[PDB]
Order: C-alpha cells, then structure tokens, then sequence
C-alpha cells in the first residue's frame, strides 16, 4: 500500500522550465561574449546547477506490478497516439510544451492504475 | 476538425480558414 | 547563417515521435528499477528500446512521402531567398 | 501505390517479424531473472546474461529455416520486380 | 573507300568511342548497380572492378548487338537513327522535354544523350535500393539480437559478411540478377 | 596569358590550396568550434560531419573574400596583415628568431596564426561544454535522488539536450557570432 | 617473322590481355579467398594486398599451364572445355539465347564463368568465416560475463584468430586445398 | 544446400557449448558468494577455468577447421 | 644545367623527397607528438590532420635550414645525424652490413627508430595529467554515486581548460624545437 | 652496353622489382611485424605507415645485399640456396607436383617462391602473436582494476595507452625488435 | 629512466591527493547533504587543484625541452 | 606447439597473479587502498612485464 | 471514416472534404 | 475491415472509401 | 483469416475483399 | 483559430494578425 | 495446417486457401 | 512430422502436405 | 500577442511594436 | 517589452532604448 | 530418431520420411 | 538595464557607461 | 550412442544410422 | 558598475579602472 | 573410453565405433 | 579591487601591483 | 595415465589408444 | 599579495621574490 | 610429475610418458 | 624447485628432469 | 617561502637555493 | 634468493641453479 | 630539504646529496 | 637516503650502492 | 637491499648476488 509514492514527479515538474531558463541562459550570453572572466562563468554555472537541483511469494506482488505498468502502458499508448503523430508536424520552439503535457500526461496516467 | 491534438496539419489549418 | 540550425530543427521535428517513445520507455523502465532494486535495467532497456524504436518507425511510414514536396517548396523558396535579388 | 514505399514498409515488416521473437525472450528472462533476484536477494547480473545467451542461442537455431525461406521469398519478389521495373 | 574526309570523321569517332560508350550505352547501369550490390554486400574492394567492368561491358555489348550490326553495314561498309530509336525508347519523357529548348517528339541526340544518361542513373539506383532491402533487414536483425544480448561494443559488420553471403548464393545472386537485366533490356 | 613561369607559380598555388586552408585561414576556428559543440551535444553524428565541414569552408570563403577582392599584387600584404591581425605576435617573432617591430615572414607566421586559432577554438569549446555538462549532472541527480541508481542517463540526456538546442536556435546565433567576431555581417 | 594482320590481332590480345584474366581464369577465386581471410582475421591491411595478388597470379599460372601450352603447340577448344566443366550452363545458354534466338560460344561463356566462379569463391569465404566469427563471438560473451561493458572484444580477438590461423597453418593447406580442387583432376 | 544451415547449426551451438564453461562458473561463483568483492573472485574463477581448458578449446577449435578445410576441399 | 647524371641524381632524390623526410628527419618526432596529444585530449579527429601535419612540416624546414644552407652537406647532415641517433644501434647495423665514419645507409634507421622512441617517451610524459585528471573525475563521480555516468563525457571540458591555462601547443612547439635547435 | 635481348630481359626484371620484393624478400616479415606493433599499441595512424615501411626496406635491402653482391647463375642458386633455408620445403614440393604433374632435385623457383612467401606470412603471424601478449595482458589487467574499483562506463582503451608506452619504452622497443628479426635472417 | 619514475609515481601521488580530501570528507536529505558538501569541498580546493595540475604540466613541459 | 602453449599459460598466470593482490588486500577506502597497492607494487609490475618481454624477445631471437 | 480517428493520413482528410 | 485498429494499410483505407 | 489484430498480410486482405 | 493553444505555427501567426 | 500457430508461412496460407 | 510442433521447417510442411 | 511566452519569433515582436 | 522578460532579443533591447 | 527432439537435422527429416 | 543578471549584452553595458 | 545430447556429429548420426 | 556583480567582463574591469 | 563424459574429439568417436 | 580569490585575472593583478 | 580426468589432451588420448 | 594557497601565478612568485 | 597437477606442459607429458 | 607449483618455466622442468 | 608546502615547483627549489 | 615466490625472474632462477 | 618526504624531483636528490 | 622508504627511483639505490 | 621486500629491481638483486 506503499505504492503511491510518485508525488516526487509532479513536485520535479519545475524542472523542465528551470533547466530550460538556465541552461539557455547560460548559453545565449556565452555566445554573446566568447570573451569572459574564466571564473565568474564557472561560478555562475555552479550557481545555476544549485539553484535548478533545488518460498517464494513476492514474486507474485512483483508480477502484480508488472502487469500494472504493462497495463498502463498500454492504455496510454491507445489513448495518447493521435497527439504524438501530429506533433510530428509540431514547430521546433512548441515541441517542448508538447513533450512536457505528455510526460504529465501519462505520470497522471499511472496512479497506482 | 476537432481543435484537441493542438497540433494539426496544413491542409487543417487551411481548411480551418 | 541559418542552414545548420534549419537542418537540426527538421531533424528534431521529424524525429520526435521515436525520440518521445522511447524516452518514455526508459523513463518507465527506470520506475521499474526504482520499485525492483537489485535489478539490471540497462540490458533490458536497450531491448525494449530496440523493439519499440522499430515498432514505431513501421507504424511511421505514413508520414514521410509528403515531406519531399514540402521540402521541393521550402527549398525553392529559400535558394531563391539567398542572393540579393 | 508507390511501389517503393511498399517495398520499405515490406521490409520494415519482415525486420519487426523476424526481431519479435528473440527480443521477446530476451526480455522476458531479463525481467524473470530481475525479479527472482529482487526475491531472494542475490544481486548478480552474470544469471541472466547466460540465461539469455542459451535462449536467443536455442530460438535463432530453431528459426533459421523460416527465416531463410522467408528471406528468399522477398528476394524472389524483388528480382521479379527488377525484371519489369 | 575512306579517302579523305570520311576517314577524319571515322577516326575522330572512334577516339571519342570511351566516353561514347561510358555515357551513352546501356554500360553505365551495369556499372552502377554491380558497383552498388558489391558494397550492399558489406565488402569495399573484395571484388575487383576490373571484374564487374568487364562483365558490364560485356553484357553491354551484347545488348548493342543489333545496332552495331546494323551501324557496321551502314556506315564502315541509318545506323543513327537506329541509335536515336534505342534512346527514344529507353529515355524519360521529362527529362527530353525539359532538354528541349523552350516554348512548351524529341529528338536532336546532342540534346537527348543527357536526358538518356540520367534516366540510366536514375533507373540503376533504383535497383540498387530494391537489392539493398535483403541486407540491410539482415543487418538490422543482427544489430536486434547483439543489443538484445547485451554485448555493445561490437559492430554487427563482424557478423553480417557470412550471413549476407549465404543469402547471395542461396538467391543464386549474379546469375538471376543479370537474367532479370537482359530480361528487361530484351523484349521484342 | 601565364606565358613561361607564371602558369607554373599559378598551377602550383592551385594545387597546393587545400593543405594552405586547412593550415592558413579560417577554416580551422570554425571547423574546430562546430565538432566541439556537436561533441558537446552528446551525438557524434547529429548533423553529418560533411556537412559541418561544408559550412565552415563556405564561411571561410566569405571570411577571405573581402582579401581576395582588394588583392586584384597587394594581396600578399593584405594577407600578411590579417595574419599579424589575428594572431600573437610573440610566437611568431619567436619562430623568425629561430629561423635566423621590423616586418614578419609568411614562414614565421603561419604556425603561430596556427597555433593561436586552436587555443582560442578550444577556449570557445570549453566554454560551451558546461551547460550540457550541468544538464547531464542534473539528470543523474534528479535520478539519484529518486532512488533509481542503475539507470543510465547518457540515454535520457541527449533528446533533452538536442530539443533545447533545436528550440532555441544554438546554430544560427553561434554562426552568426563567430563571423560577427572575423567581420561585420552586410 | 608474322604476318601483318596475325601481327595486330595478336597485339590486340596482348594489350586486352590483363583484364582476360581478370575476367576469364582462375586468378578471381584466389583473390577473392585471400582478402576475404585478410577481413575475416581482422587486420586493415597488413598482408599487403600486392602480395596477395602476387600469390595468387603464380597459383593462376599454375592452374593454366596445360592450356596455355596445348594452345603454344588451336587451344581455343580447350579453352572452352575448361570453361564448360567450371561453369553453369544454364546461365550459357541463357546468354545465347540473348543472341538472335552444343557450340557454346566463348563470349557466350565469358560472364557464365566469371559469375559462377564469384558465387563458389562467395560460398568458400562464408565457409572460412564461421571459425573467425565464433571466435569473437566466444570472447565477447566471456568479456561480457566477466562484468566488462567495455573493452570492446576485437581488441583481444586479434592475437587468438592468429594464433588459431598459425596453429591451422593457414595459407599454406588453404592453398593446397583450392589448387588440388582445381588442377588435381 | 543443407549444408549451409547444418554448418550454421554447427557454429551455433559451437558457440553456445564455448561460452557454457567460463560463464557458467563464473555464473555459480557469483550465485554462491552472492547467497551469503564479487568480481575479483569471479575473474580468478574465469582464469583458472581458461587456464584449465585451453588445451581442449584448441583443440576442438582445430578439428573445426580441418572439418572446414575437408569440406572445401572439393565443394 | 645539370647535362648528363647530376640531372637524373637531382631527379632521383626529388622523386625520394617526400619519403626521405618522412623516414631521414625530425618530421617525424613533431608529427607523432601532435598526434598523441590530439588522441590524449579525448578528440576523435578535431584538429584535422592536414593541419599538424603542415606544422610540423614547417618546423621540420626550420628545423633543417642550416642544413639546406650548408649545400659538403652531405657531411653535415651525417654530424646532424650522429648528433641526434643512438650510436649503438648504427654500430651494430654498421657491423651487420660489413661483416668511425658511420655509413649515411646504418645511420638512417637508427635514427628513425630512435625519433620513434623519443616520441612515444614524450608522448607518455605528456598523457600523465590528463590521465590524473581523468581518474579523478571518475573516482569523484563514484563518490557521489553516479555509478553509470560518463567520466569521458564531463572531463573533457576539464581537459581542455587545463591545457588552455598551461598555454598548450605554443609551449610545446616551443619546447621541441628548441630541443632540436641551438646547435 | 648490353645487347638487344639482354637489355629487354634486364628492363622486364627492373620493371617486375616492386612485384618481386612483394613476393617476398623479408620485407613481408618486416612489414607485417611493424604493422602489428602499431596495431597492438593502440594507435591506428601516429607512425606514420610510410616511415614503417621505409625501415623495413632498409632492412630488407641490408639482408638481401649479401644476394646481390654474389650475384653480379650465381645470383639465381644463391637465391635459391636462401629461399630453401628460409622456406618450407614439403609446400615447395606440393607445388612442384602441382606445377610438372615425390622426387628429389634441387628445386624449381616459380615453385618455391609461393613456399616462401606462404612460410613467411605464417612466421609474422607468429611473431605478432607473441608481441600482442604482453599489451593484452596490460589492457586486461588495467580493465579489472577499472571494473573493481567500481566505475561501469570507463572504457579501459582511453588509460592503456600511456601504461603500453612506457613499457614498450622500457622495454626499449623497436630496436630490440629490430636486432631479432636481423638475427633471426642473418648468419654467424 | 630516473625520469619516468618520478614522473609515474608522482602522478600516482598526486591522484592519491587529490582524491583523498573530498573522499575523506564525504565517505568519513538523504542524499542533498552528501551533494552539498562534496560540491563545496570540491570548489573550495578546486583552485589548490588547479594551481597543482598546473604545475605539474610546467615541470613536465621543461622536463620535455630539457629532453 | 610447446612454447606457444607455454607462453599462453604464462599470460593468464600473469594475469591472475596481477588481479590478485591488489583486489585482495567503503569505496573511497577502497580507491585509496588500490592507489597505495599500485604506488607500492609498480615497481614490481613493471619488472614482471619486462621481464616477460625479455622472454619474449629471447624466443624471437632463437626462432 | 471516424472524427477521433486513430492517426491522420491524406487519404482520410481528403475523404472528410 | 474494423476501423477500430491497428495501422490498416493504404489498400484497406480504399477498400473502406 | 479472422484478424491479424497486429500485422496487415496482404494476401489475408485479398482474400477478404 | 485560439490564443492560448501551446501551438503557434507562422501560418496561425499570420492569420491571427 | 493449424490455424492458430507461430509461424504463418507463404505456403501455409496458400494451402489453406 | 506431429502438427503441435512449434516450427515446422519446410519439408516438415510439404511432408504433412 | 502576449509576452508571457517563448522565443517568440521575430514576427511577434515586430508586431507588438 | 518588460525588462522582467526571458530572452534578451537584441531587437528588443534596443526598442527598449 | 525419437519424433519429440527439439532440433532435428535434415538428415534426421529424411530418414523418419 | 540592470546588468547585475545574467543577460547583460554588451548593448546593455555600453549603455549603462 | 545416447540421444540426450544436441545435434550431433554427422559420424554419430550415420552410425545411429 | 558593481564588485559584487553576478557576471563581469573585460569591459567592466577596464570601465571600472 | 568412457561415455558420460563431456563433448569428446572425432578421435573418441572413431575409436568408439 | 578586492581579495576575490576565485581567479585572478591578469589585468586584475597588473592593477593590484 | 589417467582415464577420468577434466583435460583429455589429443596426446593423452593417442596414448591410451 | 596574501602569499599563501589562494592562486599562485608565475606573476605572483615572481612578486614575491 | 605428479598427475594430479593443475597444468601439464607437453614437456610434463612427454616425460611422463 | 617446488615439484607442486603452479605453471614452470622451461628451464625449471628441465632442471628438474 | 613556503618550504613545506607538500607541492613542488622549480622556481620554488631555485629560490630555497 | 629465497624460494617459494609467486614469480621467478631468470637471473633468480639461473643464481639458484 | 626533507628525507621522510615521499618521491621527490631528482633536483632535490642531487641537492640533497 | 634510507632503506624504509617507498618506491625510489634507481638514482637512490646507486647513491645507497 | 633486504630480501624481504618486493621492490627488487634488477639492479638490488645484481648487488646481492
């Protein structure tokens, strides 16, 4: 009864935006200079990495999990295709909002089903 | 031409117009 | 200036229901291992990967034709678009 | 309908067919083994490696009649469409 | 027989006979797709191409027999038109037409050679992509199996030389392959 | 036209061009920089190597253009004082003192243009490693810290990576600031 | 002395010379068995392919020495019974029906055997490879079950297919084996 | 050409019976230190299995391929 | 000018030029020593060959005017030679082809296998730091517990700052060629 | 100067000089054993092939000299009297057999060269194997000190290098290597 | 080859350094913590690091140019 | 043959005896008590090899 | 043809006009 | 042909139109 | 020839049709 | 055509301006 | 010729039709 | 030939044929 | 054209001024 | 064009002055 | 020749025939 | 133009001097 | 010549024969 | 122009001197 | 000769039979 | 300038000597 | 001479025959 | 200059003698 | 020579014998 | 010379015989 | 100086001198 | 030179001896 | 110069002797 | 020089010698 | 050049001996 214990996605969802922010951040003003301090750079990059971080009778509860995710799996697959086959025709800038409802998507999907 | 699957194709979008 | 990154955002666009699916797999595969702890992930992981990647490339081949003349279009239009006409 | 894109996807097709199998073991005693170690707590890897080398070993042996055939079916198809291409 | 001016024009050809045979003949095909099968194969120099030149001359040769023939009896001791019949009928009708000048049958084999040796290419290439499928399916299921195994650091090139070869010769290869070209270039 | 011994100084610098680019001009940074961040991408084979080197020629051809043009000769010096432009001018004076502020010779001068250009091609590179290298420490940390230990992130950073680098346009702006630093853009 | 005409027909078979043999002997078995071990055992190009092909023009000369010298002393027709025992038929006939509609005629003959010899030298590469390829196979399982998932094996199959080459004394009965098979007959 | 596929047959189950062995023991090995440095043990058990049964890989590798070269003595 | 032999003699090393560089001068220690560093730095095939190779020729004709300038010279790139090979090895190669003055033929050898040695010795030297750096990147991302993650992929940015602050290929130009200069 | 036959027979044999130091004069040997070291160092292009194959023909023309001078039917016995001590001479009987149709005469030289060559590449195949041991062992020993310290992803190729070199300096290498193979095919 | 043992057995002692000051504090939030504190640790010596690498490389580049 | 037999024996006994000492005298205390085994007994590994390298080049040399 | 259709393809659009 | 399926190939799309 | 339910056999879909 | 669809390709742009 | 079996080869389909 | 074989090689068939 | 967005290609913002 | 925005967009910086 | 062996040879097949 | 962040163009220091 | 072993030599086979 | 700012440059450092 | 043992040589068999 | 001590950079120790 | 043992060497065998 | 482990340049040991 | 050695060279078994 | 060792050199065995 | 640093330098050991 | 070690150079080996 | 030191430059050995 | 110490170079134990 | 130490380099046991 353990099971539940996916809260931690859902919290680390702000991690998409987090990285995407920094990391472009962090780039587009390296490509503005490609003339900076050597260290203000390296502390700045450890800044953003700190700031983004923050008998055998089990064996059938373990095919009981199995079957589970299969299951999941499967129905996420049925009901989530029509999206990512017209996210093939996605704009590149777009593609990761549609990346990120997915993932939501189906981590929503799980719940213990 | 449902507006869910945000992403449609170009023959969509022109007939959406 | 802008060849490169037109040819990386095709790349990206074309390739992303595999790239989505996949990742989705191991990501999946990776909750597995977080609830089977003593359990190598890796072997299985290259072969699911292996089959879903081809899985999905056959299901695919519904979307490629066209691309060509979007590219006729797009690339005439763009070599015309390069001199100072 | 474009000769050449059925010929791909008939490739696309007999490649899925003919990796389904082996893959299929493959993955099934991963994840048996995986768990069994989960179970009783062992935690090797080199067990489910053997395992999966003797069955892919047995099933690719056991498939290589149906294979060949298969194959040289599709290649007979090909060189008769060579010969009206 | 030659005295003075059909001699010029009979030497002048057959010192540009090379490249009117390299592009102008059925020989660039045969090149193209024994050239295209042999690195399908996985090998890069295993057979020389002195081999596979000389069997597609050859081959070439026996297709150009009838006009030859008939270019001997003519010319040495009509030819012409016969050689613009075979390009009509072995030509694409787009490329003609775009060789045409401007202003919306063709002829004019100064403007219709080009258009026959893309057609050839074009058609060659073809080929080559329909022969590849065999062995690029083996090659991805060899790749299937040695990532299902576990084993990474290997290249499926190791395994897929023997395994591509065992298909070749249980097709029988060559043989049917160069029946299936003569078949296509002979129909009468 | 080259009557006597002009077609062979001509036929010669022709023949020698390819070694003289790849040792001479522009060609060197830019080629360096674009496997740099392709390596830094995590994928050795994202855009084709080709074409990358394709790219780089082309915009070194651009680069020497504007020499090329006022050479119409007075060529040679122009080239000459883009290399002393672009390089240290320590190294080289250092090479001419082995070699035996007055003038410097091509001989001199090139290696040491060399040399400059790969350590401020590997500066760049070095400089543009660390995000991704933070992305990827950021995936195993996330990973670790969900408990997951025996997964491995090599294969679930590299689509993030390649989708932020698509999405933002990492291509267009680092080839426009490479040639905005050699040259001004029309 | 030679007559004048006799005199450019044999100019013309001599400088045509190299690629009928290329094409019409048995110099394309020997070459293609010899770089198909050169991959098989691994190595870029260490056996020198000059060597190789040296090795196998003599084994050719070899081969062809009771025909070449019953044409020195009309060895056209033992040409073409040679050709006709080491090759397919069916693809001969085939090619004479290309022509207009037991003669066998020589230019008929040509590709006939040079395609068949192909296919033969391909069967005997894949007959040489399996031993090469078990090899690797066996030491990158025992590499891979050691715990290693690096190290890739063909950085340590190199010195045992030697050593398995040498042991089998390689060459040497490969050689026996494919001339015995031709001219022992 | 049955022979082909008896000769992949051959090579097939050459393999598996080659790799039986050294994976095998090395197998047991981590299986029973595993029940109660894992891979320093494992390896010491592979090189004295190697150690052991050079001789008879050499010399079942060498009847192969005289069977390989009798076989294509006259094929 | 040249008539009858020394025509064909200059014919005949310039056709063996190429090789006789290669094989007889130091074209060879600069070349293996940008190659090692190339491979040591973690780069598949970043600095293009053609571009150290043409470095190292240059230093090479540096390195080699004053024996262009002294053509008599065969005498001095003899001293040139015995200056920079190991002697032992012309004496026995010397003692191999006969049965002071050490033959130009035994010298040759001697000196490419000696310039072979020196350079991987140097190249081995200079693999040292980044072979340091390298496990401590790995032993650090062990500690932390990554386990599975690449060591290859995180110390490459590491291997190039540090050879950026150590100033990298000017320095080591530098130091061999006046290791091979002063006389 | 030299007749008209014998300027021929002379201009043929300088004209067949690369193909008949292919064939064998000890450079295969040489060759091969330089190759094979560059192979098993790790290294795929640092040393510079053309300089490898400059000291082997060096070396390959040091051991020949003693030929060359006894030569100018000399040369050929000589030759041949070097051939049968450094060939196998069952595989130059066989091809004596296979060449005229078990006897006992001095020998044949178009049935002996192919012996030689065959018994060479089997003694470089041998001498590599014996090279290759010691950097196998060094690799092996460098991966189970990676696999026990506990990394997974450390490919063992990336540190070996530095540890092969320094002891394949120590070692003093290519000159040691150099002096056995002279002593191997020189007498006294 | 005096030489190449002081150049080997000072890398191996400058391994064991500077691997010995972040191991010794982290091994002697279940997981933060330990990142937090090797992470400081290691930019606090990352300098001393440097400055040691450093030179070390100057001591083998003269090394070099000696011979 | 016999040496080659001999030789190959010698390798994986090499081998063993390399893999043995150092694994058989906590992971930092591990890594530290590997890199104390190597600065120690480098010397000795390196004498082995050579050694063995010597045994080598005498066995080229006969032939 | 349904409105919710599995996955796009032109044929299935152009039957929808 | 159920349309309720997997990819239904071109010719059963016809098949359906 | 029931149903495929995963592959598409075109000969199934002849004999169908 | 929307405004707040996470999906903002130039042909919508261009119709929505 | 089982209907339901692993392996549906040309000639199994072939004979049952 | 038993027809509850798992794979049938090909003479297994045209025998059971 | 609200700000509170991405890249926002240059289309946007020129028209936003 | 708020200062408080993601990406710079020298366009919009110099707008912004 | 038992009839329920796993991998028979084609000899195997021809005698049982 | 606060340069105090980490987007400070050089625009945005020429301007702040 | 016991039959609990996997394919076997074509001797054993032929013997068994 | 600050000490304590989170990104500098040469420019700062040659503005500030 | 014994029987039980491991995978023999030809040798064994043909001193066997 | 302050005792920063992160890394000087060079124009930074001219202007502090 | 021994004829159980884990080693059967091709001389060991010759000797017992 | 501190004179102690905080950065040692050449400048700063040139310096400090 | 003991028989029960772990190894046996061709030496051991030659003096054996 | 220890009789019960492991693998010998050659000169060790043909001391000790 | 500081002469038991536990670092080297050449400059370092010149200077004790 | 004591017996008994694990490794045994020549030069120990021909001394004992 | 110290003695209980561990590996130290050959400099410092010569100066130490 | 003492005899206690690590690994030394053979400069110590020619000096000790 | 005590006996009990495995650091005996070539040179320790040419002085011993």
């Amino acid at each position: 009864t353990v099971v539940i214990i996916l809260v931690g996605t859902f919290t680390i969802i702000s991690f998409f935006s987090l990285s995407d922010v920094m990391l472009l951040y962090r780039y587009v003003i390296i490509n503005d200079f490609e003339i900076n301090e050597g260290k203000y750079f390296f502390a700045v990059v450890i800044v953003f990495f700190k700031i983004i971080g923050f008998t055998i009778k089990e064996f059938f509860k373990s095919i009981l999990l199995l079957i589970i995710l299969a299951l999941t799996t499967y129905f996420f697959w049925i009901n989530d295709r029509k999206i990512i086959f017209s996210q093939v025709f996605s704009s590149v800038d777009g593609l990761y909002l549609i990346w990120g409802r997915l993932f939501k998507d189906i981590i929503l999907f799980f719940l213990a089903f | 031409f449902p507006t869910d699957s945000l992403v449609s194709s170009p023959r969509a979008e022109k007939a959406r117009l | 200036l802008t060849f490169l990154t037109l040819l990386a955002s095709q790349a990206v666009i074309l390739a992303s229901p595999v790239m989505i699916v996949l990742l989705l797999s191991e990501v999946l595969l990776g909750v597995l291992s977080r609830f089977a702890p003593q359990m190598n992930a890796f072997s299985v992981s290259l072969t699911i990967k292996s089959l879903l990647a081809i899985f999905i490339i056959f299901i695919c081949s519904s979307t490629i034709y066209f691309s060509k003349v979007q590219f006729f279009l797009g690339e005439h239009k763009f070599f015309t678009n390069l001199f100072v006409r | 309908m474009s000769d050449i894109v059925y010929m791909g996807n008939k490739a696309l097709y007999l490649i899925l067919i003919f990796s389904l199998w082996p893959v299929g073991i493959a993955t099934v005693i991963g994840l048996s083994i995986g768990l069994l170690q989960t179970v009783t707590q062992l935690q090797e890897q080199t067990l489910p490696f053997g395992i999966k080398l003797i069955g892919v070993s047995i099933s690719l042996l056991l498939l290589s009649g149906w294979y060949g055939e298969v194959l040289l079916s599709f290649c007979h198809e090909i060189m008769f469409l060579i010969k009206s291409g | 027989m030659l005295s003075d001016m059909s001699l010029i024009a009979t030497l002048s050809f057959f010192t540009l006979l090379p490249f009117l045979v390299a592009a102008g003949t059925c020989y660039i095909k045969f090149s193209i797709v024994f050239v295209m099968v042999r690195n399908a194969l996985g090998l890069q120099q295993v057979p020389s191409n002195m081999t596979l030149n000389g069997i597609a001359l050859i081959m070439a040769l026996f297709v150009m027999k009838p006009i030859i023939e008939a270019g001997y009896e003519n010319y040495l001791n009509s030819g012409l038109m016969e050689y613009k019949q075979y390009l009509k009928k072995h030509t694409d009708l787009e490329l003609a037409r775009f060789f045409q000048r401007s202003e919306e049958n063709d002829y004019s084999l100064f403007s219709l050679l080009p258009a026959y040796a893309l057609s050839e290419i074009k058609d060659a290439f073809k080929i080559g992509f329909y022969l590849y499928l065999p062995f690029v399916v083996v090659d991805l299921v060899i790749s299937s199996i040695l990532l299902a195994l576990g084993m990474m650091m290997m290249s499926p090139i190791t395994i897929s030389v023997p395994i591509k070869l065992v298909l070749f010769v249980a097709l029988d290869g060559w043989g049917i392959l160069s029946k299936a070209l003569i078949e296509q270039y002979i129909n009468i």
